[PDB]
């Protein structure tokens, strides 16, 4: 059950690879049609941080919940038999299941999870909560062609293996603390997590992805769990921006990550632990 | 479509590459392959890599060129061009790199154009 | 208008001898009847239950009406003489046989009083004698017909005496006239004002009669049945007051339109279809026009052609035109009716409104094409989701879409951002979505709020000057030439770009023309290499520059411009033509 | 056996039934036909409350027509 | 006769039959008009009688659907945890609407001594010009605003020009004369919408 | 209690999430169909101000009664409970026994937030490396739960709010209990996160704050003295930087205060 | 299994060959069109490195899955028969196949692969994913054009007129990042033997694949960071921009190894990772 009230903005980059492929256009890396910015949804590095869990954590209390070979009811109804929800009547076994994962599944303890499928489980809001990453500049995917030598079937396959020469990715994640007293996220797990989002690329290697790295992991620890003020001006205040000359941005170094830890006298502890 | 002073440079180097398509083309009309089908790639994005070796080649194709006029007229093309392309950029942004494809597209269409070269040569 | 136009249909059934209920009665179908003499003891027992795909419920009888059980004191109340297996015969089934026993008994009471409220009827008589002894059908129910164990499809039985054997006991004139008079005492007992629809001081009626077909459980039209929606202390039913006699009328209205033809049920939003002069002769067409194909005959939808042609210069001309139609739009909400929409509209209006359609939506197909030639609507709002319509956003897509049809209205934005949205999905431009998207852009124009971009032809605007459209002929021809290039293919550019491609034209465009010439060689004649690059450099031609975006009028006008030149290019000689002609 | 059933799913409009256990069970299946999330779960009124919900028309009836929605 | 003229963007008259799945009545509610006059200025001496509702924008309906719960909020229960307690309810709300509602108030017996027709008269006028109220019109349903401008003679288009569509019955100022001080209980007093020529002629009973 | 009827302007954004998406449609964010412009609910406010209040508040005197499982595990009582559920009073309630027939009408009525130019969803199709039942879903081939996440790349909301000084008579709201509000109006965002949601905020609390309990000037007027607007610049939004927020208090001190409460 | 996590840079230079060629563009080599750098799909240099495997081990537990003529869907289904056709169920069976193919393919205990196309044998990440590699100064191929001495098909035959193109890179320092992860490692037993024969593969990997096209690759440097921790001890984006590559200053033209310097800084990095250069 952490305390504070963390809002932190969150640096990763994609060197070469799919930040988050669209399963909409072929594996193209998702960009807003808009902007052209790329984006690499919730799920994404939501998933990421749960294999980093699997691959780090790898015991109860800190199990994941969206497994690479999951069937969700199998969990939900191991859920429902444990005696600390078994003898529970109708609703609180629901919201006794719950507890129950949320006191093993780690990913539901942080993030949310909607445990609705089989014998219904209750929800999580999830007090960590990490909204959309968007490049901070237009990212150009590099449809790159590739070809391989083995034909899968009875018949020189073409392919594609779409990349980005790089974004800037900017999350924004949120951990509050009224949502961690029901899902009981402890300062350990919330630890755990930043673990996670520091080292969770290092850890999240795949052809279709290639060089992903974390650059910055600039937090506000809101000291009273009511907001200290309003994190869109906490991570207004992590102003990150190409470097003026350049014009096709290729590196960290294309960028500049203006932390503004100066006013916050309202003792929202800007930590820094990417950058 | 196309603009005679578009200035924009990505925009002039891909119209220069077309022109010099057009050199080539009817420098070799047998010849099927064109330097569009061999550097655009490049040209588009590295823009000197190119234009520097076909930009040397210019004239050897104008001596292929048969008929004169066909020539001095393409010199035009090729004056105006760099022209507006004060300096060949090290390499090219996007928008200004589909702007090199669209100068292409817009110089092919005016060479293309079944007669309108050598009348804008001729008030030239 | 909703209930008012309910009753009035209903008045029109009932007077234009549509024989629907008679303000006393439900088209309950009867798995079977027992067949009685004056004391029945299984005279006979007839089953009805053989008709269509599946062996169903018997024969449509406008027996009394399903008085409702509700639970717990099921057994206390009883239909009038069509009732349940343990109610009439008091047959088991199962340990519910002692309910069953007392539905028998409330069953035999009623029926008793029945005898006794309306004597000198040999049915109810008949049927008296036979609860007396229904061991005589106490084998019957193993020997003659059963009812498929437990309560299914044989429940729900009832009673016709031999000496007439077309008309059933429920359904004979006497007790007809016997529980028409007990719905009038009934009501008369009850408050007595005020119709929501005839306005009338009228009995008013708690439990709409739960109109079947919109919901997949038969659900009422309008039930105020948890505590808040109870409003001002009328506190159920009454929130609403509506007669109970026009409570029947709407009610009977709606089951019928529900279960007609005119249900041209586009996902979600079931769409009944009146004609205030009731058969409009557009009334049964609605559907057919704006769904209709059912895949069965598949020229259903092509009898717009009839309507089409019916719309002498484009304007509904024949003298049926003043009259109107109501459109309503029933839709799920599990147990409620969502009223989606409602368009009082003149059929002159409406048949007009389905010619602006079935022209916004019209665009090229090739010759040969596999798309139907006026689209049905259901198929349209099909394209706009992956596949089937459950998933399609019922209000905002589809109640408001077939509402800009059958009413002319602009289409909505929601509509291309749903577009759009299958757009970068599929990366493919269905003639479906294709369509919609031109019908919008084309509304749109006509009613300005998007500005300043002609009309969309379905013939190739070749001449078009639109960033949007040519893009998309830009990445059309990029299409053919990428296809032409390597003629085997996992999957083209389309399928891989045409979401940025149709927003972020520059991010995507610059690669695709870096593409564009090492795809351009690769065509196997020359010819066709040269046709295609005249055709993209009349296209380039009209653009100046790749956007760094596209609105999303303009990301329309990409996916209309791309489909256009994917079926220009598909055409057999068209490219080729064109070049010839330069 | 036969109860008066509510049916309940996460932010899911409350959906009332009336039959068996098995009936209930079935109801929920059907309901949970496409549901991947948010299954409508099934729960006994308890006795007393019964007539409150009884009348309510949004209540799926163990006669045999409630189950024809299939 | 004052001539208030409503405007919201959004405005929702729930048709009493369809109140389950909002269908904003095609027009102006007299009863909601009332209640707008009265939000304006509504002493228990007032009683506004609201005389010819004028539609000033086409009647254009939009869908929304608010996931909106459903048991009234009872005393004994300690709280209405919604997602047990919830319902979707859709909505054919009217948008973008406004309403030249020709209106006027009569003193109710319970008038007093300081009760001048023209004391309220002046008192409402100037709420409506100050644009003051007691609560903010609710344009049918209190979550959707009003604004309301107090025109002289005529001062913005009505769309319905012609005689157009006949509503069918709707509800009039729900009754309150069987209630004691405050609606304990009513009546819905349907009446008819018989010409919206432009402007639906609101009858008194 | 208050004395003066805070009209108010509420100017809050969606930075990548959901704001609220249609029941009707799936879950995309609700849409005003024919402009495009992206709705949120006051509804959804309001919840959003629910909310909050039970994550701060957590004490007597400001309870919700209309609260989440998902967040936190006559006349005499009317007034005992607005006294006692902070939502009573704030936004109104409804008694199952109360005088105008349960009516307790409450201060803070909300509007529609429409969006200021319309929004254009983003309709994220998500995967699960896991999936629900081992069945038919369960596909061996692959699984193939394309889920979708409609989000707003980013919209510009403008809550209109009518806080009327006399409900908060009628139902205890405090001033305390207002400015209660206005800091839930806030910081609610910031306390209400969720997967669909992505990051919301509050770009400015524009409160009307009037003088006279009846009121001061008409709200419609007010309300455009809070003109925002595209930056002429961008014809495509992506942040709260395209948008300009011009605040007109020049004939304001007529007897209004433009409190600047959001920014 | 792997014991402990690598991140490596692979610094190799194309100097006169096509180092990958772009279906999408002909052959000529993947140009980065935004920066004109050039790009070695990483499952093209993968693929020298299967290819290098193919041309030693030469072994069951070290095949290729991917061979020359390999039909992946039969290969597939002999991992579908092993001993897992009744070992496991329908459901095992898969995980089986898996742990099977990846006995034997060394490319899969390497690079993984979908092996869910034909009988489903599971999905493997590749416990050495190699980034999409990059140029570190812009490439400028030279598209050199080629003749036909002899036509090749008599419909054509008619000087030949017929001229191909062997595109080429003059040079670039082509840099690669792996990413060697030990938490895969144990999901398909890639072994520090098989991790050792891989590095063997990026040293002598362009040594033993050389093409017409290819020209003369070369394996410059393999820098390669061990983690001492299967934990990440530092991000890997610190190790690696550890490892500089820079044009000489005095150059602007690129040419050669000699034409870049690359600096291996280790002067603190060092805490518990290990930088160790196989490549020089």
């Amino acid at each position: 059950t952490i305390e504070k009230r963390y809002d932190f903005v969150f640096l990763f980059d994609v060197q070469d690879g799919n930040p988050n492929g669209d399963p909409d256009a072929g594996n193209l890396p998702r960009i807003d049609p808009q902007t052209g910015e790329g984006l690499v949804t919730d799920v994404c590095l939501k998933r990421k941080v749960r294999n980093f869990i699997q691959m780090t954590q790898n015991d109860e209390h800190h199990d994941i919940f969206i497994r690479e070979k999951g069937i969700l009811n199998n969990l939900i109804d191991e859920a429902h038999e444990q005696e600390n929800v078994k003898g529970k009547e109708k609703g609180e076994k629901t919201e006794a299941a719950r507890q129950y994962m949320c006191s093993r599944y780690y990913d539901i303890r942080t993030f949310g999870a909607v445990m609705t499928t089989g014998k219904n489980a209750g929800q999580v809001r999830g007090p960590v909560q990490l909204t959309f990453s968007r490049s901070i500049d237009p990212i150009m995917t590099l449809e790159h062609s590739i070809t391989r030598m083995a034909v899968t079937n009875e018949k020189r396959t073409m392919g594609r293996k779409f990349t980005v020469p790089y974004g800037l990715y900017r999350c924004h994640g949120f951990i509050s603390t009224h949502f961690a007293k029901q899902t009981g996220f402890s300062e350990n797990d919330l630890e755990l997590f930043w673990q996670a989002l520091v080292n969770m690329f290092d850890h999240d290697h795949s052809a279709a992805r290639g060089q992903m790295n974390a650059r910055g992991l600039y937090v506000f620890e809101h000291s009273n769990n009511l907001g200290d003020a309003p994190a869109d001006s906490l991570f207004k205040r992590i102003q990150v921006v190409k470097k003026d000359g350049v014009e096709v941005v290729r590196s960290f170094d294309d960028y500049l990550v203006s932390v503004d830890d100066k006013n916050l006298e309202e003792t929202k502890l800007l930590r820094k632990l990417g950058g | 479509g196309l603009d005679r002073n578009r200035q924009d440079i990505g925009y002039v180097l891909g119209r220069l590459f077309a022109v010099l398509e057009k050199i080539q083309a009817e420098a070799n009309p047998g010849l099927n392959a064109t330097i569009a089908d061999r550097y655009f790639g490049s040209a588009s994005s590295t823009p000197i890599a190119v234009f520097g070796t076909l930009m040397r080649l210019l004239p050897h194709h104008l001596n292929k060129l048969e008929f004169e006029g066909r020539a001095v007229q393409l010199q035009w093309e090729i004056r105006q061009i760099l022209e507006h392309c004060q300096r060949f950029p090290n390499h090219l942004n996007l928008e200004q790199q589909g702007l090199f494809a669209i100068g292409y597209y817009h110089e092919t269409q005016f060479l293309f154009t079944k007669d309108a070269l050598k009348n804008l040569f001729n008030e030239a | 208008m909703i209930l008012h136009a309910l009753t009035q249909y209903y008045q029109r059934k009932a007077e234009s001898d549509g024989g629907i209920a008679q303000e006393g009665f439900e088209n309950k179908e009867i798995p079977f009847i027992i067949v009685i003499d004056k004391q029945g003891n299984f005279i006979q027992l007839e089953d009805t239950r053989e008709l269509k795909v599946k062996k169903k419920v018997g024969r449509t009888f406008l027996v009394p009406k399903g008085l409702g059980r509700s639970g717990s004191k099921s057994y206390e109340v009883s239909n009038l003489l069509w009732d349940h297996y343990g109610y009439v015969l008091a047959y088991a089934g199962e340990k519910g046989q002692e309910q069953a026993d007392k539905q028998h008994a409330s069953f035999t009471a009623k029926v008793n009083e029945l005898k006794q409220a309306l004597p000198d009827d040999a049915g109810v008589t008949a049927v008296a004698a036979f609860l007396s002894s229904a061991e005589e059908k106490s084998k019957v129910m193993q020997a003659a017909n059963w009812a498929e164990c437990a309560k299914v499809k044989g429940c729900n039985l009832s009673f016709r005496l031999v000496d007439e054997a077309v008309d059933l006991v429920c359904q004979s004139k006497a007790v007809r006239e016997y529980v028409s008079q007990a719905n009038q005492t009934q009501s008369d007992n009850a408050q007595k004002g005020i119709c929501l629809v005839t306005g009338k001081a009228a009995p008013i009626a708690r439990l709409h009669n739960a109109v079947k077909g919109v919901n997949a459980k038969p659900a009422p039209f309008a039930s105020v049945n948890l505590s808040a929606f109870e409003s001002y202390g009328k506190e159920q039913g009454f929130a609403f007051p509506i007669g109970e006699q026009a409570m029947f009328e709407y009610t009977t209205a709606l089951n019928t339109l529900l279960a007609g033809e005119n249900r041209f049920r586009i996902g979600d939003v079931t769409t009944v279809c009146w004609g205030a002069k009731r058969t409009p002769l557009e009334e049964s067409l609605a559907s057919m026009i704006n769904g209709g194909g059912k895949d069965k005959p598949d020229e259903h939808i092509d009898a717009v052609k009839t309507l089409y042609k019916s719309l002498y210069n484009g304007q509904y001309q024949k003298p049926d035109g003043k009259e109107k139609f109501y459109l309503l739009g029933l839709s799920p909400n599990s147990a409620r009716i969502v009223v989606r929409f409602w368009h009082e509209t003149t059929v002159a209006a409406l048949s007009e409104s389905i010619a602006a359609w079935y022209d916004d939506l019209q665009m090229v197909r090739g010759e040969n094409s596999p798309y139907p030639e006026y689209m049905p609507l259901p198929r349209l709002l099909g394209n706009l989701v992956l596949d089937g319509k459950m998933e399609n956003l019922p209000s905002d897509l589809i109640a408001q879409i077939t509402d800009a049809a059958l009413n002319n209205r602009v289409l909505p934005v929601s509509l291309l951002q749903a577009a759009l949205r299958r757009n970068k999905a599929e990366q493919k431009i269905t003639y479906g979505r294709a369509s919609l998207l031109k019908a919008y852009i084309n509304r749109a124009i006509r009613a300005g709020r998007l500005k300043n971009m002609k009309e969309l032809t379905m013939g190739l605007d070749r001449n078009r000057q639109d960033i949007g459209y040519v893009l998309g002929r830009l990445f059309a021809v990029l299409e053919k030439i990428q296809a032409e290039a390597n003629p085997g293919l996992n999957a083209t550019i389309a399928d891989r770009y045409f979401g940025s491609a149709s927003s972020t034209p520059i991010a995507v465009f610059g690669t695709l023309m870096r593409l564009l010439p090492h795809h351009l060689n690769k065509l196997e004649f020359e010819g066709r290499a040269v046709q295609l690059q005249w055709e993209i450099r009349q296209i380039l031609e009209h653009c100046q520059r790749f956007p760094n975006h596209l609105n999303l009028e303009q990301q329309g006008l990409f996916a209309i411009g791309y489909y256009h030149e994917t079926q220009f290019l598909f055409t057999k000689d068209a490219l080729k033509n064109l070049f010839n002609e330069a | 056996m036969t109860s008066f059933y509510k049916i309940t799913a996460y932010n899911s409009q409350a959906l009332y039934f009336w039959g068996t256990d098995a009936d209930v069970d079935r109801y929920v299946d059907w309901l949970n036909r496409d549901r991947e999330i948010n299954v409508y779960a099934a729960e006994a009124i308890p006795e007393a409350e019964w007539a409150q919900y009884e009348g309510r028309d949004d209540v799926l009836s163990g006669e045999e027509c409630g189950w024809d929605d299939f | 006769r004052f001539i208030l003229e409503i405007s919201g963007d959004l405005a929702c008259f729930t048709r009493s039959e369809l109140k389950v799945e909002r269908v904003s009545y095609p027009v102006i509610t007299p009863s909601a008009a009332r209640n707008i006059l009265m939000a304006i200025l509504w002493k228990p001496a007032i009683r506004w009688k609201v005389l010819k509702i004028e539609i000033l924008k086409p009647i254009q309906w939009t869908n929304i659907r608010r996931n909106e719960v459903g048991t009234k909020m009872s005393e004994r229960s300690g709280s209405l945890y919604i997602e047990d307690n919830r319902q979707q309810r859709a909505s054919m709300l009217l948008k973008d609407v406004a309403y030249r509602i020709h209106a006027d108030f009569d003193m109710t017996s319970e008038a007093g001594e300081s009760d001048n027709y023209v004391k309220f008269a002046e008192m409402f006028k100037r709420r409506a010009k100050k644009g003051q109220y007691f609560h903010q019109p609710y344009l049918g349903c209190r979550e959707f605003p009003c604004d309301f401008r107090l025109l002289e003679k005529a001062e913005d288009g009505l769309p319905l020009e012609d005689i157009t569509q006949d509503f069918g019955f709707m509800l009039y100022d729900m009754d309150f004369s069987k209630s004691d001080p405050r609606d304990s209980n009513n009546a819905e007093p349907m009446f008819y919408q018989c010409k919206a020529v432009n402007g639906v002629i609101t009858v008194p009973p």
